């Protein structure tokens, strides 16, 4: 048996597209 | 016309570099691809249809941190050899960054850089980033800064160091980086600005209310402070201060050339809801000790020199103010030599935010970068710390056997050694 | 395309706005496919939200607030925890002022009519009903689930049960307020809050 | 990019590497068949470490099995997950050493070890350039502790700079299987103290310790014991295979934990540890986790590190996690525990964050100490040793064999010395 | 004439834009048998394509796009092995972007339709029915198969599953991507996608 | 009218030819059949209403590569004599391909290029293409050239040779088939321009990140070389330069003719979305020493005649700015006898893009052909690998017992060792 | 016993009649 993998890095769960300043 | 170039060696290099620059696209609001829908020129260069390509290098020998740039959200944003990898990492070891798996980067590396500076001539300077326990961050540090002088020998260099904390330091070998990299950078870098771990955890514990910072939190502030320093080249503003007027103004002497950071106010939502932030209240922050972002206490040096850098709706006559107040005041202590101690300078766009991140919307920040005497303390820790480890010659086979004479050791020490007597008799 | 591109919003949206760009055109110096800052999206249709009363109340209400989703589960201990700080900063918030601050919307992730129905009686704030297809929508748009039965396409989940995200007009991921999350500044989060910069526009 | 050819010798090198490739493939998401299965770019990045492809799409491990005996490496083979390792990787062996080093080592293994470096030559040789080995032994054994070892004599040979990091089971302190353990044992090290790189120390008395006072196991078997060491035998690579905030690959432990190159032996750590009705009840943090990573009773040597003192010690995070409990918890250890530390090296501790934890914990931790307190087993195996050499028992099954009397000798003074060396910095 | 002259998709394209010829000279100088540059076709019907809502989307909205047909098999070690980076790809490329510049329609080579609905389900693209005839037509289209089990007429194998194609509108064949193909540079061919000129027109 | 005749001799001439006419075809907008639907007319002679047929005679002893251009789908471009094939292989055998089965074959090909030359006055010259290290290519490339010198004496002729590498070779004879062959490619050739396989690969490594191109992606980016040569007497430019016009410029003295080629940029479609290709950047890639297509480093060699063809959108006053920064530059070493170092060109329309190939559209190219002292070191190289194997008659026997006579190779030797004594004395 | 063929030619792999430029 495997599970699915519950993990995600630190680089994307920090660097997510914000939007954007002028 | 007028550029400025950014390094980022090592690990440390990179993530600040990460945060630096998700902080420069925003500010001057291009996407990610590098399209926006002469100011952001000092940073970008032009390239067809709107679009921006980045001045910067990554230089690391551990592919799993820079490829995560060639394959994230920014993968288009940056040149392809702009991001230049090894195979295997320098594993905490300056004699493998600087001997061993040096040559084969630095040769690649000094290719990019002399093709993206040979473009505008009259560019303002560099800009280098590292971690200096680590090993490449250490090592190669030695070796680019060298080809650097020998070749732009007319150049203004500043180092942005992560100096190691006195009581954590997460590895063993850092009396050996640290002192040997402070013989390298006393030759070779201009300017050099000292950046410790734990001030930064310590003002994200009492200033933002985290106590659970990662890295991350970390470089948002460090690119808050740089995103200020370069803020007069990249906008207009009433007494603006470029990268090469540092030199005149904060270093008296050739080899004092170690700076303090402050940035203020660093205040959340909660906070800011509370605060006016006058340019009186914040530059009070400023000069706080425990707000000081090196971990070395003020209390017991002397101020040889101080450069002020406001940032937001400020007005000329409210600094006057504010600064005549510090200088007053007997508290802090400013050099007998040095009446003039300050350099006040303003510009006029506010400090832009991350969306979804730690710190809020602020009218006015404050960045102040100090040269004083207190460095005496932060120097003679790791000059004792490396005396423990060298009595008897503790990891000194990973570096010896590994492609460094014995010796060099002993030749580092002496100049760290002549630096505490210029420390202590610049300040009688 | 915010916060994620494979969400059903995103694809509804993209959708909708593309072909309304298509008839446009037909119609008619044209860009295609329209910008997704150019794009216009509808969250709640007409009858998605209701307050305490089971009285349907329009999108167009909640303007000039704060709305924050709670994705919530019954049985969860820690939903059951974090449940009376927020009612705690509701009240603290909502009642001392001249202002209506900010709003809460609710959405389930229990299993059945009569667990939710239990659930949100104890809310006073407005939820989604569960058969609605919004709740399943929105959960795969906020990447919000609780065991991986839910396909998620090479991402991951943002957070887990329970979770409050401050939201816009866009749909877009305002802040994140860190309870059980990268930050787990658990039932202190809720200090985060920027209720003057997160308005419903 | 970087890559590890594991070899895995004797009998319980091979049941000891077989849960190895069973604890790696879950992570990496890999069905005993060999295919890819679980849609997430993370897993596969870095997979070059530990597999080559096959350009129909399959994972083969750069695993080579040796063995002198044709029974235990068909096991391997035939149970679940048995499919996965490539079949000319496979080099038995006929006749067996019969439980002797000098049979393993001089007369039976010599014949068979040209094939064996034959087949690890072409795996390492192969790829971009090779980051290291590692090898999986027993050192009670025959085949495990003589040709186990006469590989590591060789493979540093032809590849001088690249690292060798070996998993060795010791001599138990108590109750003995192998009557001649400390022949197998004094044997084995005198020459594992030149030739390995880095090793690390399990004892089986200290895993049924712990299978029975923490995770309170019923019954623990070879089984249960296996996933433990592979629990932190996988630990020790976290970096290599995922991303991370604070990265260390295997070099960079070694510069951060050897001070002088005697010693490069190492006591391994896992937690958390619950038992399955107190997994709910237990909180996960950072600070509770390297409480449980500093006790004597997780330790997977049975020697009381409370006897000595630590002289670097090093520290594997794996899971989201914020750096700066990180930071001062291992200030807050130096700090408390002001005894067990060496004092002509501050800041003894060495910390990193592996950003991907093992399935299905949030948090882990695996621990590498360097410690003065190895030297109890120095001293015991010695003592063994001793008792039986001076009236020369058992010693003509090594003696027949074409091993003489000086190397016994010899081992006993390079290994007493050891001890001693330990005590110099007590 | 592109790539191939004898398709299924071909043969009808020339077959109706020659009955459009012969009618149009026979209602009223005119050039027989009509060229290949002026001949014209709807490449895809009003009902062959379906996102991940399983709802239809006309062939209209694919334009400004460049599209890209993955040619997949769900049990194929290959194509298991290659759909993260294209999952990745798909993100980063759609994602930080003024607009939408990449598509991906599926088709499919699974044993069944219970297969191909496992396979279709971690796709965020879009995707061809497997019982629709328009599959096949493709496959004999763009010479696609895992060993010679469909007879060509003289031609041999343009390549193999997994594939990717980006194409034209009329069609034609914009550029082969080389991932199981004399080049080999496969999970690494998907850098080579040239997004300015492959237009879909 | 003006026209130019190309010859293609032995597999390497066929197969580089046979991707130069898919790259002509297109330019011009012809068809594999020959009918578009005066500038076309220096490769095109026109056939009645509309069909256009090339000026290529194609000649080899192999059928294997000629028939199947006859079978391929430009079956109707050429004309149907003008694919001659042979029976029987040189077999890479100077001897064969020169002496025995060289006369079965070369007047039906004289008889063609005679039938094709007398159409038009005002011949400009030859497009010769064959191979240094083969039988065909060497043998009867010399057989060729012995008869167009006897009777067209006066009228240029311009060769490309695939010269043998160092390290990649393919064959074992090629040192014995190169001096053999050199020794008469003094005599007969006006502009001899030498590529290299091995260079191809480093360029394709390090430009396009093809780890692994066949010879039809080597052809692909000769045959823009070639396109790119070429394009001035054929294409509108604003100051073009033709063949007659470079015998002048870049042969120095009567037997120094051997030249070196660089392309720039050469990027592909992942890149062009980055870099504007501005004329000072793309001429400086021109001259950087890993571009160059011989892998013959002119580092340690002094040039004497450039001649840079800028193709696309160029202004004549960049192009100044450009060669000008390059003369300055000091390690790009200049002979001192030579002032006039540089003559350029510049074209209006840029290169065409092969659709679905592996070069991308560039909205202006360089090709740099160069003559310098640096290619001493490769007639020094070959001179050395010929020494060794002649030292005790290896593989002598095979040109010996076929028609030439023992004291043929020292007399060729003498001559090759005098071409490099050339080398010397025009280097100080 | 027969198995049929499946590789294909350098020539007609690829010097197929490319789209013509304007």
């Amino acid at each position: 048996p495997t599970l699915p993998f519950n993990a995600q890095s630190c680089y994307r769960s920090e660097y997510v597209a914000k939007p954007l300043p002028p | 016309m007028r550029e400025v170039i950014s390094i980022h060696v090592g690990q440390a290099g990179i993530q600040i570099g990460n945060a630096c620059w998700e902080l420069f696209c925003l500010e001057h609001g291009i996407q990610p691809d590098g399209q926006m829908p002469d100011a952001f020129n000092t940073f970008f260069s032009e390239t067809g249809a709107g679009k921006h390509v980045p001045r910067c290098v990554f230089l690391d020998l551990e592919p799993t941190v820079v490829d995560e740039v060639r394959t994230g959200t920014y993968r288009h944003l940056f040149h392809p050899e702009q991001l230049i990898s090894g195979k295997e990492d320098a594993a905490n070891n300056f004699a493998r960054g600087h001997y061993t798996i040096g040559k084969e980067i630095v040769d690649l590396s000094l290719d990019r850089i002399r093709k993206l500076a040979d473009n505008c001539t009259g560019l303002q300077g560099f800009l280098m980033f590292n971690a200096v326990g680590g090993g490449t961050g250490s090592g190669l540090g030695c070796l680019l800064l060298e080809r650097l002088s020998v070749d732009y020998g007319k150049k203004s260099k500043l180092n942005f160091c992560s100096w190691p904390s006195p009581q954590v330091s997460t590895a063993v070998v850092e009396p050996y980086n640290s002192v040997l990299s402070t013989h390298s950078l006393l030759e070779h870098t201009d300017v050099a600005v000292m950046l410790d771990n734990e001030a930064i955890y310590d003002i994200c514990r009492r200033n933002l209310d985290i106590e659970r910072p990662t890295y991350t939190n970390l470089n948002r502030l460090i690119a808050q402070v740089i995103s200020s320093l370069t803020a007069s080249l990249r906008f207009d503003g009433a007494l603006n201060v470029d990268v090469t007027e540092f030199q005149t103004n904060l270093v008296p002497y050739p080899r004092i050339h170690f700076m303090l950071s402050s940035y203020a106010p660093i205040i959340s939502a909660e906070k800011a809801y509370h605060e006016q932030l006058s340019v009186a209240e914040i530059t009070n922050s400023a000069f706080e000790p425990a707000s000081m972002m090196a971990k070395c206490d003020p209390r017991h040096g002397k101020y040889m020199a101080c450069c002020l850098m406001y940032r937001g709706d400020v007005v000329p006559k409210d600094v006057n103010a504010a600064v005549a107040t510090i200088k007053t005041k007997r508290t802090i202590q400013f050099v007998d030599w040095c009446p003039t101690g300050f350099k006040c300078g303003i510009n006029y766009q506010p400090p832009t935010v991350v969306p979804g991140g730690d710190l809020a919307k602020v009218m006015r920040a404050v960045c102040m970068i100090s040269n004083s005497t207190a460095i005496a303390e932060v120097f003679s820790r790791m000059d004792h710390k490396f005396d423990l480890m060298y009595a008897k010659r503790a990891f000194v086979h990973w570096y010896v056997g590994e492609g460094m004479e014995e010796g060099e050791f002993s030749e580092a020490r002496e100049d760290l050694a002549a630096l505490e007597k210029d420390y202590e008799e610049v300040g009688i | 395309s915010q916060p994620v591109f494979a969400s059903p919003l995103n694809v509804e949206k993209r959708r909708l706005n593309e072909e309304r760009a298509l008839m446009q055109a037909q119609k008619a110096n044209i860009q295609l496919p329209p910008n997704y800052g150019d794009m216009d999206l509808i969250l709640f249709p007409e009858g998605s939200l209701k307050n305490s009363n089971n009285t349907v109340i329009p999108q167009s209400h909640l303007k000039g607030k704060s709305v924050a989703l709670y994705f919530a589960d019954g049985a969860d201990p820690k939903c059951a925890s974090l449940l009376p700080f927020l009612l705690n900063y509701y009240r603290t918030m909502n009642e001392g002022g001249a202002n209506q601050k900010i709003e809460i919307i609710f959405v389930s992730l229990d299993r059945d009519r009569e667990a939710f129905e239990s659930h949100r009686a104890h809310m006073p704030w407005l939820s989604i009903d569960l058969e609605n297809p919004l709740t399943e929508i929105l959960k795969r748009h906020f990447r919000v689930m609780k065991e991986y039965e839910v396909p998620t396409y090479g991402y991951g989940s943002r957070t887990g049960v329970p979770s409050v995200i401050v939201i816009g007009s866009d749909g877009r991921e305002a802040q994140f307020l860190p309870i059980c999350s990268g930050l787990e500044e658990g039932d202190r989060a809720l200090l985060r809050w920027d209720w003057r910069n997160t308005k419903f526009a | 990019m970087r890559e590890i050819v594991h070899v895995q010798g004797g009998q319980c090198g091979n049941q000891i590497g077989a849960k190895f490739w069973e604890v790696i493939s879950d992570e990496h998401g890999i069905d005993p068949t060999g295919t890819y299965c679980g849609d997430s770019d993370l897993q596969l990045e870095r997979i070059n470490v530990f597999y080559n492809e096959a350009t129909g799409g399959r994972f083969v491990p750069r695993a080579i099995l040796m063995d002198l005996e044709p029974g235990t490496m068909d096991s391997v083979r035939a149970g679940p997950f048995g499919q996965l390792f490539r079949p000319d990787n496979f080099v038995f062996g006929q006749t067996g050493a019969g439980n002797n080093w000098a049979k393993g080592h001089y007369t039976e293994g010599a014949e068979l070890i040209d094939s064996v470096l034959d087949v690890v030559r072409k795996e390492a040789e192969g790829c971009d350039c090779l980051q290291g080995f590692q090898i999986t032994h027993s050192l009670g054994g025959g085949t495990g502790s003589g040709m186990g070892t006469l590989l590591i004599s060789k493979v540093r040979e032809e590849y001088p700079d690249r690292i060798m990091e070996t998993f060795s089971v010791f001599p138990s302190p108590k109750v003995s299987d192998t009557v001649v353990e400390p022949y197998n044992a004094t044997l084995s090290v005198h020459q594992l103290v030149e030739n390995a790189d880095e090793v690390q120390v399990i004892d089986n008395e200290a895993l049924y310790d712990i299978c029975f006072r923490t995770l309170k196991l019923t019954t623990p078997t070879y089984g249960d014991l296996n996933h433990l060491v592979s629990a932190a035998m996988s630990g020790v690579t976290c970096c290599l295979r995922f991303p991370g905030q604070l990265n260390s690959d295997l070099r960079k432990l070694a510069v951060n934990l050897i001070p002088f190159p005697r010693l490069h032996f190492f006591l391994i750590g896992f937690a958390p540890l619950t038992s399955r009705g107190s997994q709910q009840y237990r909180a996960l943090s950072v600070p509770e986790l390297t409480q449980q990573m500093f006790d004597a009773k997780n330790m997977m040597c049975a020697s009381d590190p409370r006897h000595g003192r630590y002289l670097t010690a090093s520290a594997m995070f794996r899971g989201r996690m914020s750096t700066k409990e990180v930071d001062e918890q291992m200030l807050n250890v130096q700090n408390k525990n002001s005894s067990y530390f060496v004092e002509w090296i501050p800041n003894n501790m060495k910390s990193s964050v592996c950003d991907i934890p093992p399935k299905g914990l949030k948090m882990s931790v695996t621990f590498v100490g360097n410690s003065t307190a190895i030297q109890e087993m120095f001293k015991r195996v010695s003592d063994q040793f001793t008792a039986m050499f001076r009236r020369k028992a058992f010693l003509h099954w090594y003696t027949g064999e074409g091993m003489d009397e000086m190397e016994f000798t010899e081992a006993e003074s390079n290994m007493n010395d050891l001890v001693s060396e330990y005590q110099q910095y007590q």
